[PDB]
């Protein structure tokens, strides 16, 4: 019933409500053959990221269940996922207008976690590195996460 | 001699610079005081881009007024 | 009719593109500085920075002195944002030492997230025009600027700015040429601004941007617009 209700209006509380099941209930519910839909879930889930043990663990657990499903789909263009992700974070241009999210901390932390996971195609790393650089305004507001993420990509 | 250096995210910092001496070393010891490198910030006095040579004298700087600091801008 | 990038024009460009001292000053005018770093933003499909743009805009402003060409003032790239988020009160001293009404053209480079754009005040045709190589409409940045002119007229001339006949445009995608990549907004901003200040119609497309990028390098080093 919920899970969907979470996605409509993500909150740390709602997410912690779903149980350890939340990871897979989210991942199964999103059409993981479609990069735009996967980006949507990704940001939604990562939007409730908080420095808080239980919430942090939950957010990363969703991301993983989701992304592992994505990267495991033969219909899933990971390149289009990255492009659409950065477009949505307001780090890349696009022909279509987008809601351009306002806070990147969560998103940036989720990425920091994602890139480091076995499931992640290492080939995509250098690509992502080149758009975490370019002196964008919304990034210099999260120096840490940006810097934390850059360090990961070098090493992975 | 008494100036205010204000960033976009509203963070004042007072300097004790000399009437005649170049603003280069102020700029230098601001970026070395707030973390970032030189070519990431630009220093404006009421609009005017402050270069290394600029004397507090060669613009009508008073013993209070504000130097603004701005981001590097990038767009494609 | 587009002059060629000659062999020695090529050598000069390829040199400043090489890596070296990124703080090395390559060009200086207008009490501005163009470092190897700034010049590199013109390389491949690199996003152009503020230094390139303000520099170029200042060059358009210096060229506007020669007879037959409309006088140009150009605000720096930080002007509009500061006008937009803070009030007029925070940009008013920027135009001390400039009678903004004693010129035909005002150029306002705009910085929007990952976008470069341009607004243009033309006191001859009496309009505020917005140009976005991505087809985006800022119907509204013109209103901001129109309000600026009224606020500036009171502040600097002590009289109210006349408004009759003035119009506000945002150019539609099918009437100025668009980007076909995610990287040339600055070039378009600059080159629209180049055409407009020369009173010549915008007749270039994407196909011309690699050439413009390289040519701008020489132009900036030589502080001479072709």
């Amino acid at each position: 019933a919920d899970v969907s209700t979470f996605l409509a209006f993500p909150s740390p509380e709602k997410l912690l409500r779903l149980g350890p099941k939340s990871s897979v209930l989210i991942a199964q519910q999103t059409d993981t053959s479609d990069p735009e839909k996967v980006v949507s879930a990704f940001l939604k889930v990562s939007s409730v990221f908080k420095d808080e043990a239980t919430v942090r663990m939950a957010v990363q657990d969703a991301v993983d269940a989701l992304m592992q499903k994505a990267f495991n789909s033969s219909s899933f263009n990971s390149n289009t996922f990255l492009t659409r992700l950065l477009v949505h974070m307001g780090l890349l241009k696009s022909e279509d207008k987008v809601k351009a999210i306002a806070n990147l901390y969560g998103p940036l932390m989720a990425l920091n976690h994602m890139v480091q996971q076995d499931y992640f195609p290492k080939a995509l790393a250098p690509l992502l590195l080149a758009f975490v650089t370019k002196p964008n305004s919304a990034l210099e507001s999260c120096s840490f996460a940006r810097h934390s993420l850059l360090q990961t990509l070098y090493k992975v | 001699i008494k100036l205010k250096v204000i960033g976009q995210d509203s963070s004042e910092i007072h300097f004790k610079v000399k009437m005649t001496t170049h603003l280069k070393k102020l700029k230098e010891s601001y970026c070395q005081r707030q973390g970032v490198p030189m070519n990431s910030l630009r220093f404006l006095f009421e609009g005017q881009r402050i270069a290394d040579n600029h004397t507090p004298k060669e613009l009508g700087m008073e013993e209070e007024d504000v130097i603004e600091v701005y981001q590097e801008q990038t767009g494609g | 009719e587009f002059p060629e990038i000659t062999e020695e024009m090529e050598k000069e460009i390829k040199n400043v593109f090489r890596n070296g001292n990124q703080d090395e000053v390559l060009s200086e005018a207008f009490r501005l500085t163009i470092t190897r770093k700034d010049i590199q933003t013109l390389n491949h499909l690199n996003w152009l920075n503020d230094e390139i743009i303000n520099f170029y805009m200042n060059m358009l402003m210096e060229r506007s002195k020669e007879k037959g060409l409309p006088s140009v003032h150009a605000f720096n790239t930080f002007f509009f944002t500061k006008l937009k988020t803070a009030g007029y009160q925070a940009v008013k001293r920027w135009t001390k030492k400039v009678d903004v009404f004693s010129v035909d053209i005002l150029l306002v480079p705009i910085h929007l997230g990952v976008h470069w754009c341009l607004a243009v005040v033309d006191f001859r045709k009496k309009n505020i025009t917005y140009y976005d190589s991505m087809g985006g409409i800022n119907n509204e940045a013109c209103r901001i600027l129109l309000q600026y002119l009224k606020q500036e007229s009171i502040d600097k001339k002590r009289k109210e700015f006349d408004t009759n006949g003035w119009q506000l445009f945002s150019k539609k995608s099918q009437e100025i040429p668009q980007q076909m990549n995610g990287s040339d907004a600055g070039m378009f901003a600059c080159k629209y601004a180049d055409c407009i200040t020369k009173d010549r119609p915008i007749n270039f497309t994407q196909q011309h941007m690699p050439y413009f990028r390289k040519r701008m390098v020489w132009e900036i080093l030589h502080r001479k617009l072709l």
